[PDB]
């Protein structure tokens, strides 16, 4: 009597779907990430740990090319040695959990690559607006 | 063996003290250095 | 530097009240001696020569 | 809300949150005693006898 689309659009509802259809919701996850005599100490360090995490992720996006877009692109191609999966199968076959456990080794390479690529993009954009 | 001109630095002090129970008092002794007791005022 | 008290020392527990405790110097076994410290002579002389330099 | 096509391994034995709950309940238990009253003057010699029966 409540409808199934609402609990599809609920928090962490699309964890079991394919990633292509799970792309249709991120804002609920992002919103529920943020905020929604001795004990208040524990309360308070939990709250500031949560906002410390949120600022770390916002800074990792801020050093990257996209700040509030929530869906980004870049200028580094995907190394096929990382995945060697078909482009059709990844969006309609796998869930994010098994995608994470696949690509979980290839981490902190891609981070530094994004940093390097858009640092080079920053100096290129500075050069283009300097010649003009 | 006490030297009358030098001084020992340890004193044997016996005193009343409470017990586990209130109505019972006890007599206990210990040792202390000269530098933590002073004389109050024969005996 | 070496530093010691050469006296052998026994403690003694004294119950003050309910669930209380207190430690006190009980008996002293052996020679009633005096605590002291030692340093090496020539090292102290040489280090004082360095600081006077 | 329900979640689907999902396999998750659980364990109650290597689970946490029973540990800090066992901490927190004894913690609140001790928070419920600091306003209360000690009985340090009560430990005393007791003249006891059998009840009237
Ligand atoms: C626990 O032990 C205590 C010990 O002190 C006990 O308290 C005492 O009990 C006795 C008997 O119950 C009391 O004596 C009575 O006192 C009342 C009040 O003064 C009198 O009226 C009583 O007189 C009646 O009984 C007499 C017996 O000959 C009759 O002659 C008379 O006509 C009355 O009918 C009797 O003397 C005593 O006063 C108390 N003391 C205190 C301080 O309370 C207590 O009862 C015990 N409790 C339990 C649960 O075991
Ligand atoms: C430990 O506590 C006890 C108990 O209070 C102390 O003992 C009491 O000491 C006083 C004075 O020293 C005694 O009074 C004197 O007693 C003698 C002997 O009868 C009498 O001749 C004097 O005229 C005077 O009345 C008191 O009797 C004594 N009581 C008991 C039970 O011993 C004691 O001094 C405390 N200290 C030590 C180290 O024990
Ligand atoms: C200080 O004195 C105590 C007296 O008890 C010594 O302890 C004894 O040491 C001997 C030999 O080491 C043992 O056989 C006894 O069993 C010990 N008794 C106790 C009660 O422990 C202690 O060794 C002395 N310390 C020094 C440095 O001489
Ligand atoms: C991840 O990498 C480790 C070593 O780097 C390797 O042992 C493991 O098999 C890898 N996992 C996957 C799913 O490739
Ligand atoms: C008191 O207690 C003892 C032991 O419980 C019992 O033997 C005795 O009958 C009781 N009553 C009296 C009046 O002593």
């Amino acid at each position: 009597a409540v409808g199934i689309g609402a609990v599809f659009l609920g928090f962490l509802g699309a964890a079991g779907s394919t990633m292509g259809a799970a792309s249709m919701t991120l804002t609920v996850q992002a919103r529920n990430l943020l905020s929604g005599t001795v004990w208040g100490i524990k309360q308070l360090q939990a709250r500031v740990l949560a906002v410390e995490r949120y600022l770390r992720d916002q800074q990792l996006l801020g050093i990257w090319g996209c700040s509030g877009k929530l869906i980004c692109c870049t200028n580094v191609p995907w190394n096929s040695s990382w995945s060697n999966r078909n482009l059709s199968e990844i969006w309609d076959n796998m869930t994010w959990l098994q995608w994470d456990k696949e690509i979980s080794n290839y981490t902190q390479i891609i981070y530094g690559l994004l940093e390097e690529s858009q640092n080079q993009q920053e100096k290129n954009e500075q050069d283009l607006l300097a010649l003009d | 063996n006490i030297t009358d001109d030098m001084r020992g630095e340890l004193k044997n002090c016996s005193f009343n003290m409470t017990t586990e129970l209130r109505d019972k008092k006890q007599k206990v002794y210990s040792l202390f250095y000269r530098l933590d007791v002073v004389q109050i005022n024969s005996n | 530097i070496n530093c010691t008290r050469p006296n052998n020392n026994t403690r003694k527990s004294i119950r003050i009240g309910p669930g209380q405790a207190f430690y006190a110097t009980g008996d002293i076994i052996g020679d009633i001696r005096q605590a002291h410290c030692n340093v090496s002579k020539a090292t102290w002389n040489e280090t004082l020569g360095k600081v006077v330099k | 809300i329900h979640l689907e096509n999902v396999t998750e391994e659980f364990n109650m034995w290597k689970n946490n949150m029973v540990e800090q709950m066992h901490t927190d309940i004894i913690s609140l238990w001790d928070q419920s005693l600091k306003p209360c009253v000690k009985l340090t003057p009560l430990c005393v010699t007791l003249q006891c006898t059998n009840v009237t029966n």
